[PDB]
């Protein structure tokens, strides 16, 4: 069973993501330029969000030996650790390795310091790395591990490192023609001089757009990679719902403090997911009445209408939700009165979706 | 059963009068002037002509008559080839033409063998039949197209099957006459008994008929009733073959009349891979590669139609086979330009690896450039010998055909009607393969 | 009396295989081979497998033919990764296929009108899911186009058919290459020294055993017998809507009704 | 009798078919480079999952399908990406990952299917009404699950908009509608312009059967006239399935 979470976010003039040259990301959707936010940036910002700290238990590091050396007061094991890692399969200080944090910390410390071997020490270190699946951020984002076959030993093996991603974040597609804007900034030299000029004349590009943000949970995958338990799964689903509704990508927020909040949530339970990108194949051009958010919601509700009747799935109906705060932004302004449980909160929709997940409550699950 | 090469029909050839039959040896050297080699596999045609050329060299060593042009083969070769009927026999007690048992399907390299797979390309070893003709013309590919069998199984007289450059003609008499260049050494060909090792530089007829692998074959209680793998419906067919390895001794200074040799002595292989790795870009048949060692060392510039065969192989995997009849009259040569032509693969890969913008060294570059390279190569290479002789076809005007596909690829790549996008399209257009002096 | 049907081969992709394909590099030729239109023929009759070898390939193997290039399509290569024992073990097999893209053709089939009369009611209605010689390459044009007729010579039949045009401002090949078979004008004739050998002549079908054939190049410039055709058929939609009608005769009278 | 599922399918920006170097695959048609997914990819995507399995006589007597390469109605637009995998442990400097480049394309596709009379009856499996049941599954199972690809980082499962099913027996792909790649004019959608091009081609060729047309809540009409070029401007899930079921038998 899999969960869809859709947002429609309007943002202040901001640069939440850039390419190598510094331009905001763009995609050619529907024959026109649409502003794009990378999925990996959203996944990272939700990973580092201030509510995931009880569940943030994954580390993506190449400085594993530094992590070992930090938790050792007087027993310097950093060359022995380095050669153990270098014959583990990583060849250099290494490549990027994904694992649980505290597990690798304590038990790699105990399995590395003992002077019992050098080959089987690397083998058991690699096994500890490969068995590090007790973390739900690894379960959501996904992780493989490929060591080298040259700088290794013939007696060192690797178990199956198969971890499937339980989350498919889409790239935030703008609901209109992208208007990329050019920002011209100077850098003031604090001390004066003859020239009366700037320390650094620079280039920055910003884009103000209404982004269609789209995520999707594979809850069945989320528990097939997080073992038999469901408490941690429900806690992670609630944590993501809070984080995504509450945090923003940590791009140039110090220069563009665009911390605006999602003006739309659409949660629909089914076994065949859908993005409402085709709701905005026609670019949204505003009219004198209403605003960009309302016109985008109107086109989205039109699409929800002809995919709830033309593409109707009444074997598994929509449990389509909203976050319409005290009904500020209704969906069905003309015909689409199919929003079964339109609410105006966030913890209520969290509790509701974990209720259709199973017999859970918001406060009891928030302890794992 | 009784079999003989001189009596039974084995070679599939078209007629100049327009009827392809299967004929035996005596008819194809007694007519020898109204037929052409007609095999589906091109290097198979090359092997059969190699067998005929070694036979002609043997007849020249015996009866001493050269093949004059515009006149079929001399009649003084049938009273040297007619008295030996114990010679070319396959089954029975006696010397044969050219413990460990492998499938007979690995002898014909096009048919998949007992790989490390549970299934093959709809074939299965020891099951599918194969007729006498294709077995026999697959044995001719042992001395000349034998690959490495995992670094423990030896190769032929060369470490890898080299590029073979060879003169083509409209006539079988023309084919034999145009490739008659002999050498003073005699050798010991394999249709005799056990060859004498003697001293090094064994000769020419010994290396023409070298045996890297023993073949014995075995026949069970009769056999099949119809074809299953060949296509021509034949009688009871063979089941499996027997193979062993002769480790070729070290030394053995030997240069091939048709081979193309590197300056360091290793054999030159065809350079075609289906993977576009960091150092290779898949283009086409590599007729361009074996031009340095055949237009500077053996044969050189000469009149007659030139034929090129490339059978690329990495370790023990056969990856392709093709042919190329190229034009050549012999109007001298330029060393440096033909040196650039001797490897266009490096230039093509360097052109492919250029990214849209940046300076990273192993970025994949533009992957749709690699999708238009083969058609451009096919358009360039139809007058490949005209490009070779450097009359009016050069490197600097061969890339003019690249422009159209590159314009439409740039239309795909920069789908903006802006000044900037038109400028990047134009700068994309100026891309062309730059020559390299190695 | 109509001794020839002009097969129309046109699609987004098409390929008639060449001889240099036994391993994973599978290639094509710059002409529809004889057994690249005879396979279409056999599918159009609704049979296949080993039935075509008898009384269907020799039923026309005595019959000469010619092909015409309306536009020379470019050669395209598609990546193809066979999964082997994956949807043996997970070792992924590898390959590369050659595709002729955006090429139109016109084959001739000459000599007698009874077989052509049987064949005319074989292209449109009888099928076995006919394609362009490749199973995943659809024919984008009605193959039963260019109706039959009497034209005694190969060049007259191959040049006496109108040539299409897709849009108005389209480049057109002023030279149309012609691929023709060998005509034995007298017994004992030897082929000219420019006729390359093509190996497209099956004597069985499954598994493929083949015979070679002689192919003579020929040329055709437009204007003397072949010519452009009417195009019409506007490929520009731009949703219709009338405007600016003061009165034809039915506004004077229709204003008063609601007045 | 022959089934031609001429299908349009827009796609939100995501790469689906990847070559050696990772680009979206491309084709050549109409004198332009257009994006392409391989017929093998979409045909395997029709297999290998249980939602369609709700069929081994149809993608194996060999098999019973003609699936075409997904010809884009417009020119190809390949874009490129730039990802940085963070270090997340504080070192002396910042940034650690592969710092590679990915690449993607958003396109509106077209394809054509072929299921003949005996190619479905001799398919058989075990019934004679199976030659209608499996086809009835197919006409909307072909538009059920977008293949696969880099969906965990480029989530795109956009359902199709306009679906044709024809019962013409002469096998002709309507790819000649897209001889001219579709341009965009501000008053109509890209999918609407492509469907107008398909309609404009439909009004041709009949000069020298029916048109069973699918539009969900008929937002897309095949021609802006009362003289409809399909005359069956309807469609709702399995209504079309049952209508093909009693069209065949
Ligand atoms: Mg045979």
């Amino acid at each position: 069973m899999l969960i869809e979470i859709h947002m429609i976010q309007n943002h202040s003039p901001a640069n939440l993501n850039r390419d190598d040259l510094g331009a905001p990301k763009t995609c050619y959707f529907g024959g026109v330029l649409r502003s794009r936010i990378s999925s990996q940036c959203i996944k990272r910002s939700i990973r580092t969000s201030n509510d995931f700290k009880a569940l943030l238990g994954g580390v993506r590091t190449r400085r594993l030996a530094d992590l070992i050396q930090q938790e050792a007061g007087e027993t310097e094991c950093w060359k022995k650790a380095q050669e153990i890692l270098n014959k583990c399969g990583f060849k250099n200080t290494k490549m990027l390795v994904f694992m649980s944090k505290d597990k690798i910390k304590d038990l790699a410390r105990i399995v590395l310091d003992n002077s019992l071997g050098l080959t089987e020490a690397a083998q058991q270190v690699a096994n500890v790395i490969a068995q590090a699946t007790l973390a739900p951020d690894i379960a959501l984002c996904g992780r493989m591990l490929e060591p080298n076959d040259k700088d290794k030993d013939k007696k060192v093996k690797w178990s199956n490192t198969t971890v499937e991603a339980a989350l498919q974040v889409a790239h935030a597609i703008s609901t209109h023609i992208a208007r990329p804007e050019i920002d011209y900034f100077v850098a003031a030299d604090d001390v004066p001089g003859e020239d009366a000029g700037a320390g650094h004349i620079g280039e920055s590009m910003f884009a103000s757009a209404c982004f269609y943000k789209y995520f999707s949970i594979d809850w069945e995958q989320l528990v097939k990679n997080l073992k038999g338990d469901t408490n941690l799964a429900a806690h992670t689903v609630g944590a993501f719902l809070l984080a995504a509704a509450k945090t923003n990508p940590s791009g140039k927020q110090n220069s563009f403090a665009a911390h605006n909040y999602p003006d739309g949530i659409l949660v629909e339970f089914k076994n065949s997911p859908i993005s409402y990108a085709n709701a905005f194949v026609r670019p949204v051009s505003v009219v004198k009445e209403s605003d960009l958010v309302e016109q985008s919601i109107g086109q989205l509700s039109n699409y929800v209408n002809d995919i709830r009747l033309g593409y109707y799935d009444e074997q598994s109906p929509v449990i389509g939700f909203w976050f319409s705060p005290n009904n500020r932004y209704p969906l069905g302004y003309k015909h689409s009165k199919l929003a079964s449980r339109n609410i105006g909160n966030l913890n209520e929709l969290v509790g509701a979706v974990l209720d259709y997940i199973g017999g859970f409550k918001w406060e009891e699950v928030q302890k794992s | 059963v009784m079999y003989n090469l001189l009596c039974d029909n084995w070679v599939n050839v078209v007629y100049l009068s327009g009827k392809p039959d299967r004929i035996s040896l005596v008819q194809t050297l007694k007519d020898a002037h109204c037929l052409q080699l007609a095999y589906s596999n091109p290097m198979d045609r090359f092997t059969v002509f190699r067998f005929l050329l070694a036979l002609g060299y043997w007849c020249f060593a015996n009866t001493n008559v050269e093949p004059e042009p515009d006149k079929p083969l001399p009649v003084s070769w049938i009273p040297w080839l007619e008295e030996n009927k114990e010679y070319f026999e396959l089954f029975g007690d006696g010397k044969r033409f050219f413990s460990r048992i492998r499938a007979i399907t690995d002898l014909i390299h096009e048919i998949p063998t007992a790989h490390n797979l549970c299934h093959f390309k709809h074939v299965t070893d020891y099951i599918d039949g194969l007729c006498e003709a294709c077995c026999i013309k697959g044995l001719l590919r042992l001395p000349v197209f034998t690959t490495v069998g995992g670094r423990g199984i030896g190769a032929g007289i060369n470490n890898t099957p080299p590029f073979y450059l060879l003169w083509h003609a409209n006539d079988l008499a023309g084919m034999l006459a145009q490739n008659w260049q002999p050498w003073d050494n005699m050798g010991i060909p394999a249709w005799l008994g056990s060859f004498q090792k003697e001293s090094r530089e064994v000769g020419l007829l010994a290396g023409m008929t070298w045996l890297p692998r023993k073949v014995y074959l075995h026949d069970p209680v009769p056999g099949q009733a119809a074809c299953c793998s060949c296509g021509l419906p034949s009688e009871a067919l063979v089941y499996s073959c027997s193979i062993e390895v002769e480790p070729v001794p070290k030394g053995l200074e030997w240069k091939d009349p048709h081979g193309v040799y590197t300056d360091q002595g290793k054999s030159l292989q065809s350079k075609i891979k289906l993977m576009s790795n960091d150092r290779y870009t898949f283009a086409d048949r590599d007729w361009y590669s074996p031009l340095f060692s055949y237009l500077h060392a053996e044969g050189n510039s000469r009149q007659g139609k030139l034929w090129l065969v490339g059978f690329a192989s990495d370790k023990a995997k056969s990856i392709d086979i093709w042919d190329k009849i190229i034009e050549l009259e012999g109007t001298d040569t330029n060393d440096e330009l033909l040196a650039q032509l001797a490897n266009r693969a490096t230039a093509l890969n360097a052109m492919r690896k250029k990214p849209l913008r940046g300076d990273f060294k192993k970025s994949v570059g533009t992957p749709q450039i690699a999708d238009i390279i083969p058609h451009a190569e096919n358009r360039i290479a139809i007058n490949a010998g005209k490009m070779t002789e450097n009359r009016g076809y050069s490197w600097q005007d061969a890339d003019t055909e690249y422009g159209e596909l590159l314009t439409k690829v740039a239309y795909s790549l920069e789908p903006a009607q802006t000044v900037d996008a038109r400028l990047k399209r134009g700068n994309f257009i100026s891309r062309k393969p730059w020559p390299i002096i190695p | 009396p109509p001794n020839t049907l002009f097969l129309r081969l046109e699609g987004a992709l098409q390929s008639w295989g060449s001889n240099e394909a036994k391993f994973a590099l599978r290639r094509t030729a710059d002409a529809p081979t004889k057994s690249g239109v005879l396979g279409l023929l056999c599918a159009a009759m609704g049979i296949g497998r080993a039935e075509a070898a008898d009384s269907w390939l020799p039923k026309l193997a005595n019959l000469r033919m010619g092909v015409r290039i309306d536009r020379p399509g470019i050669r395209w290569w598609d990546f193809h990764t066979v999964g082997a024992g994956q949807r043996t073990r997970a070792e992924t097999l590898l390959s590369r296929r050659e595709y002729l893209a955006d090429a139109s053709f016109l084959v001739a089939l000459q000599g007698e009108p009874e077989l052509v009369a049987k064949l005319s009611a074989a292209l449109a209605k009888p099928v076995w899911a006919i394609y362009l010689g490749r199973k995943s390459c659809p024919p984008s044009r009605p193959v039963c186009e260019h109706p039959p007729g009497f034209y005694n010579t190969l060049e007259e039949a191959l040049s006496a058919v109108p040539l299409q045009k897709r849009w108005h401002n389209e480049p057109l090949p002023q030279i149309l290459p012609c691929v023709m078979d060998w005509i034995p004008g007298y017994d004992g004739e030897h082929a000219p020294d420019d006729a390359e050998i093509h190996y497209d002549l099956p004597v069985s079908f499954q598994p493929p055993r083949h015979l070679p054939r002689f192919v003579i190049r020929r040329e055709l410039v437009v204007g003397e017998d072949v010519q452009v055709s009417r195009e019409t058929g506007t490929s520009v939609w731009r949703p219709k809507g009338t405007r600016a009608d003061y009165n034809n005769s039915e506004y004077k009278k229709v204003r008063a009704e609601r007045l």
